[PDB]
């Protein structure tokens, strides 16, 4: 409001009695969560992927344990 | 009458679908649409 | 017995203001009685006189329906190359060498982790099917998108939408109303036949009547999804001040109690029926 | 006194009784009874005027606009599930 | 409002062919109305 | 017989240990959901 | 490895692995139970 006006005190009271009866969340629901459009096992294909990494990686240091193992001669 | 001074910003004060086919303060719609009515309501005043 | 001539069950133009449909036929004395699936509006209370209701039910919302498959099938895949690729770096060592001892310990930590993948997912599955639903509740399927939904072009389950000023009827009214291509169809058939060519991308709202019946009718491929919208009734009208009103009022209520109603309900309904048994 | 019946029969007795009640108690305290199966029948509570009267049509007609207005519906859920206490 | 006298809803004795309960006091004039869960009957039907 | 009993109660351990990363993997497949990575703002 | 003492290590083998997986298919139960909302949260249920 410009300050001075006839309206402020009773604007301000009006907008914290309109909190204090539940009208300004019902009205937030109202335009926010009921006109809401988008309100909220198959198989996970990627996540093994992970795992083999470290399959691969340990086959790749025994490959390398093995070697050595034969290269002591 | 009172005149309320607001802003086109969505969802608080919207153009009606129909706002063509209407006029005056039914043209818009929203949450400070609604709020404007309410203290509009307690304040005991008309606006525009 | 005689089929309602425009097949239209029946209403007023908002021009015209004259009744079509079964309705139509009784006011304006083509009919003596109406026996039919007429649901009981007030409007239709106010030209003709409805016997009690001989069956209950409510506007509803129809859907289409809906053991390698926990593990993806490219990793059934990948599974059978890392055991040839571990049997093959086995073969490439070849009691035993500590090295190729250590290969068992990470091809075992490997499919201790598949094995339990498997059983994990298996049990979310088997818990998730029970327990999974598209959309359970009216107002969600209102919500959600790009599967549209609609109605038969004349009767009270579009006049319900018209009327009513409840939120997310309204809200679904406006859709509807706006939806492009248009999402009405004209008759119950050509609703459910789109619903099963929509392939989900269309829901078919309709009276728990013709639902129920559809659902237990081949190929099975339909279901009838959350509960009703509303909950009303199919009555016999008679043309008001007919002498035929009260005796066929007294009967209907009459074929009721004596449980003759409910016979021809499972009648044509479930012991027809070809298929209601839901398991979790 | 059927439903006390029920619960100081401790499984000896069962209540036969219209699904309202049933599924009103079911709600209520101490939660302690069932709805069990379906229904034997089907039918509905109405409102009844003398043969005759000035008040039949303007009434049923009343009623049928509450139904179609979801008034009807709005109040059984106000009267059975809103006050609910296990629900 | 008023509750039913006898606190019954309402049948026929068939010896005294009298309606008791609710349906018993709309029949004989003691109310005018009644709202109530009345379930609906044929015998009901046929008086009211 | 010691290096015995050390393989029963390390298997009785490894045991536990899967059987609780199944329970919960199960429980994590049945319920939940995770899609952003939640960053945080002095990280943006 | 006399055959009486084979069937118990079959017999045996399979009590464990019963029990086994039914800690660990009620543990996974107990579990997804408690990913599901409380009753008590909600106000109205409260
Ligand atoms: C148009 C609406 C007022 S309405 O459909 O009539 N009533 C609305 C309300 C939700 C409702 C809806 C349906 C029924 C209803 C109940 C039972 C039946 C059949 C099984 C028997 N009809 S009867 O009248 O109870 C019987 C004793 C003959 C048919 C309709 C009763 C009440
Ligand atoms: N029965 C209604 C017409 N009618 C028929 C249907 F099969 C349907 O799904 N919806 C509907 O309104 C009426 O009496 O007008
Ligand atoms: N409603 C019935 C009376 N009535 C009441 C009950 F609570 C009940 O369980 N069974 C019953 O028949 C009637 O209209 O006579």
């Amino acid at each position: 409001t410009p300050k001075g006006s006839s309206l402020g005190t009773p604007v301000n009271l009006a907008v914290l009695k309109l909190s204090e009866q539940g009208v300004l969340d019902k009205l937030k629901n109202k335009w926010w969560y009921d006109k809401g459009e988008c309100g909220a096992s198959a198989l996970s294909l990627s996540n093994v992927a992970g795992v083999f990494y470290i399959l691969v990686g340990g086959l790749g240091l025994a490959m390398l344990v093995a070697l050595i193992e034969f290269a002591y001669k | 009458t009172v005149v309320v001074t607001t802003i086109l910003e969505s969802p608080y004060v919207m153009m009606k679908k129909n706002h063509e086919m209407l006029e005056g303060n039914e043209r818009y719609e929203g949450y400070c649409v609604d709020l404007a009515a309410e203290i509009a309501k307690h304040c005991g005043f008309k606006y525009k | 017995l005689t089929i309602v001539g425009d097949g239209k069950y029946g209403a007023r133009d908002a021009d015209t203001k004259i009744w079509n449909g079964m309705v139509g036929e009784l006011v304006y004395g083509k009919a003596d009685i109406a026996i039919a699936p007429l649901t009981i509006t007030l409007v239709r209370e106010e030209v003709i006189d409805f016997s009690k209701p001989f069956m209950s039910l409510g506007i509803s919302i129809m859907i289409k329906k809906p053991f390698l498959d926990p593990l993806a099938y490219e990793i059934w895949m990948a599974i059978v190359f890392a055991y040839i690729l571990v049997s093959v770096v086995l073969f490439l060592v070849s009691p035993r060498s500590l090295s190729a001892r250590i290969v068992a310990g990470v091809w075992w930590f490997f499919t201790l982790i598949i094995i339990s993948s498997y059983t994990a997912n298996l049990a979310a599955f088997l818990t998730v099917e029970r327990m999974v639903s598209p959309i359970e509740s009216a107002e969600d399927l209102s919500k959600q998108t790009e599967i549209a939904y609609g109605t038969l072009d004349s009767g009270s389950t579009k006049e319900f939408f018209r009327r009513s000023k409840i939120a997310v009827f309204d809200k679904m009214w406006t859709y509807m109303r706006s939806a492009e291509p248009s999402v009405f169809v004209r008759t119950t058939a050509e609703g459910v036949a789109r619903v099963r060519k929509s392939k989900g991308k269309y829901a078919y709202l309709l009276e728990s009547t013709m639902n129920e019946y559809i659902e237990q009718r081949k190929p099975c491929d339909t279901m009838k999804v959350g509960g009703n919208l509303d909950s009303k009734g199919y009555g016999i009208a008679t043309p008001k001040g007919s002498s035929l009103g009260t005796p066929v009022n007294l009967a209907v209520l009459k074929l009721s109690e004596q449980g003759v109603l409910d016979k021809l309900k499972n009648k044509w309904w479930y012991d027809k029926g070809e298929c209601g048994s839901k398991e979790k | 006194e059927g439903v006390a019946r029920v619960r100081k029969s401790k499984g000896k007795y069962a209540y036969l009784l219209e699904s309202t009640m049933n599924e009103y108690i079911e709600q209520r305290k101490p939660c302690d009874t069932m709805k069990v199966g379906g229904n034997l029948d089907s039918k509905g509570y109405g409102i009844a005027t003398p043969k005759g009267s000035s008040l039949g049509t303007p009434v049923n007609l009343a009623v049928l606009k509450l139904s179609e207005q979801g008034v009807l519906d709005k109040l059984k859920n106000k009267w059975w599930y809103d006050k609910g206490e296990c629900g």
